[PDB]
């Protein structure tokens, strides 16, 4: 939202040319991805009752 | 001879296995999905609401065994199979009453 321009020419004296520049930031979010193995496996419930 | 002729003793364990499998079903739909380390969180829940209710109670002998009502462990054998299990101490009922009279 804040915008606010800058001159970039002395005068008109030399060549008549008006010239007027901005700046800006850009925010980027890479990404990085980190490679991995499947494996499958198995998981039981049992109940039981104690002593 | 299995201290399961007596009626509440499998009751207590079908009503237990009911909740575990509501639970499980719905752990399924999680992001992760079924997990020995959400497994044992909820059957915790549920196995003290149970001692609460006073259905598990501590074992006869302490010194035999511990004062815990119920034991849940996890154990792991390779990396393929996994193992949860929980062990319990139902409570007793009274049925059988002796009196012995004397005479000073």
């Amino acid at each position: 939202k804040s915008i606010a321009f800058q001159d970039l020419t002395t005068g008109t004296a030399d060549n008549r040319l008006f010239a007027v520049g901005l700046n800006l930031t850009v925010v980027a979010e890479l990404p990085i991805l980190a490679y991995m193995q499947q494996t499958t496996g198995t998981i039981t419930v049992k109940a039981k009752i104690l002593e | 001879d299995n201290y399961l002729h007596f009626q509440h003793v499998p009751s207590l364990m079908n009503a237990i296995s009911r909740f575990f499998v509501q639970l499980a079903r719905q752990m399924k739909h999680s992001p992760d999905g079924i997990t020995a380390a959400g497994l044992t969180k909820g059957m915790t829940k549920l196995l003290d609401r149970f001692v609460a209710s006073g259905a598990l109670v501590a074992p006869r002998d302490p010194d035999a065994d511990g004062t815990e009502p119920y034991v849940l462990k996890v154990t792991q054998a390779e990396f393929d199979k996994w193992e949860v299990v929980w062990a319990c101490c139902p409570t007793g009922v009274a049925r059988r009453i002796q009196g012995v009279p004397l005479l000073i």
